[PDB]
């Protein structure tokens, strides 16, 4: 690996610079770096890990579903037939976005999810494997659809189980990882019923647990409860 | 699409 | 040339969807595809090829300008010593900088320039050339500094006559090689009333020369128009 | 920073 001869600090150190610099791709290659380092991640380095490589595929994301708009559009009676190109650049911009993935899940796969034992740790990985299952579940066309959905479900199940039991209603892992089930429910799943009946159970626990709060953690919790009533009156 | 989290 | 087995066509097709999907680095790869095919460029693959390097050396300058300030800090007096990250980490920004800029420069050298006779293609490509020697003298620090400067000076110059002999002065490639002019007297040849006149100039004689032109090219001219304005407010 | 040409 490239980052082999860097030191663990520095390699946090420049990911916040990148950060700052709105360098995501090298943010995500420091981040990188850091975990094969093989030690675990503090809280404050597994969000960088999560934001680096969410801005990375986020705007993958946004330009596959460009593309894949625009093939669609290809294949309308009366559309002229224009040749391989556009499915040409989707594919090319669908495998480094799986690559993406692919490389998120191997970073958790080895060996970040087996060292976890505390439940902030354990749900905030189990959370973003379920996450970029869900990804590449929003690409998926072929023989493994059904494999990669039930790999982001079961592993959003695992996080739900654990985040229930050792976790607060108003904790912000807990609640953004229900926010995601729920979307995973909702856009992958054809389970609009789950999603929202998931959102709303989370949301009203989350509420009656506000009071429990000091200043600071209750604007944590209520701007992703916030995020569970965007989708409540979107989708009902 | 649905908001995920930030 | 990973490009060399795709066909011209196709390449440029696939600029056009990839500025669609604001994915600029494969933009600049097939533009740059494209102009190593070896034959002329037409006026929308001239935009192509500059609206995609535009935007890859944009970010790069943008992120550049970040570190250089947060490494600019890190030298004051009574500022906490961090160690080499973050001047390692601003030299490996600006090298990349450089990189694209040597590219596109490499572009124009073999062999935009030499086979481009007319003014709007001639103007274009040697407006091209002093803005990405501008660029580098952005960054540039050693004892080259004083050439890269002399570089962008001289294409502009050059840039400038043609266009003056050549163009009417609502030309918007004439506006736009004036304003860009203008903006390195003054950010980096410290010439300010240099600036301050060649954009005054450049305005009065295009409004004197609005009468002549249809609603559409009037919008296209007074759009630039508005930008040598903007300057000028913020320099007097 | 001056505007260049957008
Ligand atoms: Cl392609
Ligand atoms: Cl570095
Ligand atoms: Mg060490
Ligand atoms: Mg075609
Ligand atoms: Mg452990
Ligand atoms: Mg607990
Ligand atoms: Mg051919
Ligand atoms: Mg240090
Ligand atoms: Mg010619
Ligand atoms: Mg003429």
């Amino acid at each position: 690996g490239a980052m082999g001869s860097m030191e663990r600090a520095s390699l946090i150190q420049k990911a916040k610079l990148a950060e700052q610099a709105e360098r995501y791709e090298d943010m995500a290659a420091f981040m990188k770096g850091a975990v094969e380092k093989g030690e675990e991640l503090s809280n404050e380095e597994r969000n960088l890990l999560s934001v680096a490589y969410k801005n990375v595929v986020g705007g993958q994301r946004a330009a596959w579903r460009v593309l894949s708009s625009i093939e669609q559009k290809s294949n309308e009676e009366g559309s002229e037939e224009k040749g391989p190109e556009v499915r040409e650049y989707r594919e090319k911009v669908e495998t480094e976005l799986q690559g993406v993935c692919d490389t998120v899940l191997g970073l958790l796969d080895s060996h970040l999810i087996k060292e976890a034992g505390d439940a902030e740790s354990r749900v905030f990985y189990l959370k973003m494997k379920g996450d970029y299952y869900r990804y590449l579940a929003e690409v998926a066309t072929g023989d493994d659809k059904k494999r990669i959905i039930d790999s982001a479900r079961s592993a959003y199940q695992e996080a739900m189980d654990i985040s229930k039991k050792e976790m607060p209603p108003t904790n912000p892992i807990r609640l953004g990882l229900a926010l995601n089930f729920s979307v995973f429910h909702y856009e992958i799943a054809n389970s609009p019923e789950e999603a929202i009946s998931l959102a709303k159970t989370t949301f009203d626990e989350a509420m009656a647990d506000l009071h429990t709060l000091s200043e600071d953690s209750y604007k944590d919790s209520t701007l992703i409860m916030q995020l569970l009533r965007d989708n409540l009156t979107l989708w009902t | 699409k649905a908001k995920s989290c930030t």
